[PDB]
């Protein structure tokens, strides 16, 4: 029934600071190591650091891209794990997990100081280090390229660009039409502005009468903007 | 990249398959293994020589030999699809640990289907605003291993290419998209722009020209 | 509090090295004496301990394929290595090492030389014959050792490309041999007369007792004093030097009988036999051609000849110095 819950997420301006807490109980905590592991979204997870116990006097370790920028310390009395960040770079974003560390060293085959295995993990916390802010979305009509095809299934959508934060929840014909409507996941550009395109599967026999009006509605900025798609 | 892995592996139901972890430090240090489903906490799978925590099904067996660490799955079921990571010492005897670059495993629940590739020329509406974003459309494909390559005529480009990780489709397929942020000046400086996509060794290419 | 992990694991690794090297030396000395008692002169103009080194290299050929870190160290490359120098401690510096008899090789060469300069070193006939036989014996020993290493590597590749047959299947047999050695060393050595009753039983007891200490001394020399000067490990060289001078001194003590009455003193079957057991175990576990072969044409390109020449010449000059 062991559980670890992280807390202290939210957006942070680059160069700022943030403190992450981890509640843990139901197991020996004064003699068990804790290890901070992070995962940038859609990528492979990375090691941050581990903190020891009374075996060495609560020693520390850190990743080569982290050494000197993070701080790991533990308060045994409150049974919680604390993580401190200062001078945060844009790469620090992702899910932070705090996981209990096990110790393993076979007595005949091995080499000091042995491997480390995590007997459990935590649900996780989200941190988004972005230099952007609340900004209204844009609407660019994705022309269905009037030449395209003439009898097949063509495509037309909208370039919802430069909007932040999630989501945009694009609509179509005020819900009147749903013929193969997909709202593709947003992409992260260099400037930290989310942008996504949604397309409706249109036959190449639209011939104008098949009208598709494009509804964009951004709650965080409370911006409601409408755009019409028309072929070249 | 201290640890290297196969980015993606496919296997049918009830058929065994192996996940290979390759690294220099694995010669003098054993490995670990972590099942990672999206949106869920990773669960320890296999570590050390022959140690496996109680509860996990026996189908996960790992072996260590030479400079390789191999976790071989026997009879991948429906719920076994996830990403598997290997972790061990980075330097052979240092007080650190690292993780592999990623290994996506896909149980075949759908016979292979080719992606529906679509490319749109940059709309004039963004063109007058001194912007030119090329939108390459990738949808209706299986499994989820697609690499987007952008070619400037015969030559390539990487200046502005952005790609999203593929996600779910209503009919259990996958869809994705890529964007190329380009200035209008360079838009007319090349004969053609293409976004090649490769899936399981099969590639489809779509070209748009001024 | 409880312990300190970074220290308890280091201590466990150290005690693992100690136990492995001791057990390997003990199990290798018996193989050496089996080969030596199986000399059965027949042909084999040299014979005696000649085969033992040839054996030690061949089996060592199956280790150098996976040794790596030693090979990498004798290649001045790959900064993120910092690995264990003698990986496979229980086999590389253990059974393969202890079996080698570098000091015995040099002693055999010198004994067959039989004072080359009988009355004058300037004369061509005696000097030419002596140098010819010395060069012939040394060339035979080292060429056979290097050839054995070559066949070891080739057979390792030929058996590896087919199927490993699970490496742990050899781990289990190594462990069971370890238990057999422990049981024998307990029962046979403990159940004996307090004066260590003579015969074939005591002929190996003191040698067995002294062998692991020499093996440990060579191991610590090859770990600590090694890699102190580049391209010249200097560990195995000093170990071989100490072994060959010690063996020469104690052979002069036994064979030479400089006062003349030292043989009369060792007429009692204790003083001569402790020296014989020392010759068997200590200097034999301190001098290794197997590690010497690995430092030889295995790797250390080009410069290897300099190391071989300096080692052989200084050892021969020393054992000549004991003559004076």
């Amino acid at each position: 029934e062991v559980r670890l819950v992280e807390s202290g997420g939210g957006l942070v301006k680059p160069g700022g600071s943030l403190r992450l807490s981890c509640s843990a109980s139901g197991f020996d905590f004064d003699n068990a190591w804790m290890t901070w592991v992070r995962q940038p979204p859609g990528k492979g997870l990375e090691w941050v650091g581990r903190i020891t116990g009374p075996g060495e006097g609560w020693s520390v370790d850190y990743a080569e891209s982290v050494k000197g920028r993070f701080t790991i310390s533990r308060d045994n009395t409150k049974n919680t794990l604390y993580l401190e960040m200062n001078n945060v770079r844009t790469e620090d974003t992702g899910y932070y997990f705090c996981a209990r560390t096990g110790k393993y060293y076979d007595f005949w085959s091995g080499y000091p100081p042995g491997e480390e295995y995590f007997q459990d993990w935590g649900q996780g916390t989200l941190v988004i280090v972005s230099s952007a802010s609340t900004k209204g979305p844009s609407v660019f009509p994705l022309a269905p390229s009037s030449k395209s095809t003439s009898g097949g299934t063509a495509a037309l959508g909208c370039l919802v660009k430069d909007y932040f934060p999630e989501p945009v929840t694009v609509s179509w014909n005020s819900g009147a039409l749903t013929s193969g409507v997909h709202t593709f996941p947003a992409v992260l550009q260099s400037s930290g502005l989310y942008s996504l395109s949604s397309v409706v599967t249109v036959p190449s026999s639209s011939l104008g009468t098949q009208t598709y009006i494009c509804n964009v509605n951004h709650k965080p900025s409370n911006t409601k903007v409408d755009k019409k798609v028309e072929p070249k | 990249s201290e640890l290297t892995q196969d980015p993606a592996v496919s296997v049918a139901l009830k058929q065994t398959v192996t996940i290979t972890c390759r690294g220099d430090s694995l010669r003098s240090h054993y490995a670990s293994w972590y099942q990672k489903k999206p949106g869920q906490a990773p669960v320890l799978l296999f570590y050390g020589k022959n140690n496996r925590p109680s509860g996990i099904p026996d189908r996960f067996s790992g072996s260590a030999s030479g400079n390789r660490a191999s976790l071989t799955i026997t009879g991948a079921q429906a719920e076994d699809e996830a990403d598997y990571y290997c972790s061990s010492r980075d330097k052979s005897g240092s007080r650190l640990s690292v993780f592999g670059g990623g290994t996506k495993l896909t149980v075949l629940s759908q016979p292979k289907a080719a992606p529906s590739v679509t490319l749109f020329p940059p709309s004039s509406e963004e063109l007058q605003a001194n912007k030119a974003t090329l939108v390459c459309l990738i949808s209706d494909f299986y499994p989820g291993a697609v690499t987007v390559a952008w070619k400037a005529d015969s030559s390539p480009v990487k200046a502005g290419v952005e790609t999203t990780t593929p996600s779910k489709q209503s009919n259990n397929k996958y869809a994705a998209s890529s964007y190329l942020s380009l200035t209008p000046e360079q838009w007319k400086s090349h004969r053609s722009y293409s976004c090649q996509v490769t899936h399981e060794g099969s590639t489809v290419e779509k070209t748009v020209a001024p | 509090g409880l312990w300190n992990w970074f220290d308890i694991t280091n201590w466990l690794w150290y005690i693992k090295n100690l136990l492995n090297i001791v057990h390997g030396a003990i199990w290798g000395v018996l193989v050496r004496k089996g080969l030596m008692s199986l000399t059965t002169y027949s042909g084999s103009f040299l014979s005696g301990v000649i085969w033992a080194n040839f054996a030690a290299c061949v089996v060592m050929g199956l280790a150098i394929d996976g040794e790596v870190f030693w090979i990498r160290l004798l290649e001045e490359k790959d900064y993120p290595n910092k690995g264990a120098i003698p990986v496979y401690t229980g086999l590389t510096t253990g059974f393969c090492g202890t079996v080698s008899s570098f000091s015995s090789v040099i002693l055999e060469a010198f004994n067959k030389a039989a004072d080359t300069d009988i009355g004058v070193r300037h004369h061509y006939p005696n000097g030419a014959y002596g140098i010819m036989q010395f060069l012939a014996v040394i060339l035979a020993q080292f060429g056979l050792s290097i050839m054995g290493f070559h066949m070891g590597k080739q057979f390792s590749a030929v058996v590896d490309n087919y199927l490993p047959l699970v490496t742990k299947r050899i781990y289990k047999v190594l462990e069971l041999t370890s238990m057999i050695l422990g049981v024998v060393l307990v029962v046979i050595t403990c159940i004996l007369i307090g004066v260590k009753k003579q015969g074939s039983w005591r002929s190996w007891t003191f040698s067995m007792l002294f062998a692991p200490f020499g093996a440990l001394l060579r191991y610590y020399l090859s770990k600590f004093l090694n890699n102190k000067v580049s391209n010249f490990p200097l560990g195995t060289f000093t170990a071989n030097f100490l072994g060959t001078l010690l063996l020469a001194v104690f052979t002069l003590l036994a064979r030479g009988k400089l006062p003349g009455g030292k043989g009369h003193i060792v007429t009692n079957t204790i003083a001569l036999h402790v020296l014989e057991g020392l010759d068997d175990g200590f200097c034999g576990g301190l001098t290794t051609v197997s590690t010497f072969v690995v430092e030889l044409f295995g790797l250390k390109t080009l410069f290897s000849y300099r190391y071989g020449t300096i080692s052989i010449l200084v050892c021969f000059a020393g054992v000549v110095l004991i003559l004076g």
